[PDB]
């Protein structure tokens, strides 16, 4: 009610994740691959 | 069944038994040199051709 709005509990935390991916299905609004080599490489 | 295999990552070797190409390109070249020298000359002379009389004793 209130205490949960003022504090956190030790050991209960969030972490961060990151990754690389490809997105397909665009209407010709993707990369100009002649200047982004990693796109074609991947 | 082989293990999990990524999709966009390059094919790198990851476990025992994987293959990998080596491009042998070695080119080493070392050298060194040194020298030293020294020289010395000397030449002295003196000659009384015609001695006057009053100096003949010397």
């Amino acid at each position: 009610e209130r205490i949960r709005d003022l504090t956190s509990v030790q050991g209960v935390r969030e972490n961060s994740l990151i990754g690389y991916g490809l997105v397909v299905g665009l209407d010709g609004t993707g990369d100009q691959t002649t200047q982004t080599p990693f796109t074609t490489q991947t | 069944n082989y293990g999990y295999q990524p999709l966009f990552e390059d094919r790198r070797p990851r476990n025992i038994g994987d293959t990998l190409t080596i491009v042998l390109q070695e080119n080493v070249s070392a050298s060194k040199s040194s020298s030293a020298n020294a020289s010395r000359d000397g030449k002295t002379s003196f000659g009384f051709d015609t001695v006057p009389r009053y100096l003949q004793g010397l």
